[PDB]
């Protein structure tokens, strides 16, 4: 799904 | 001036790397694997240390699919 996009925004 | 002397020059690319992952992410969910990898690839060049979120992203892809990437890198 597309908050699986916070996952990688929260790597850095 | 050249790109990165300019205030809004690291705004535009933080907006950039957030648009590329949403529609990167996005992609992937509806199976287009390579077109989303595309997106992914470009979020991660403009990213100045990428290795968690190259991490992540070999923990939760597909490994065929990390593999795209890695072509794509």
């Amino acid at each position: 799904g597309p908050r699986l996009s916070r996952l990688l925004s929260s790597a850095g | 001036g050249p790109l990165g002397s300019d205030l809004k020059d690291a705004e535009a690319v933080q907006k950039f790397f957030l648009e590329e992952i949403q529609l990167g992410e996005e992609l992937l969910a509806q199976g287009d694997y390579e077109k989303g990898v595309d997106h992914l690839t470009n979020a991660i060049a403009v990213c100045g240390q990428p290795q968690q979120l190259l991490q992540v992203l070999q923990q939760t892809l597909p490994p065929p699919v990390f593999q795209m990437l890695l072509t794509k890198l």
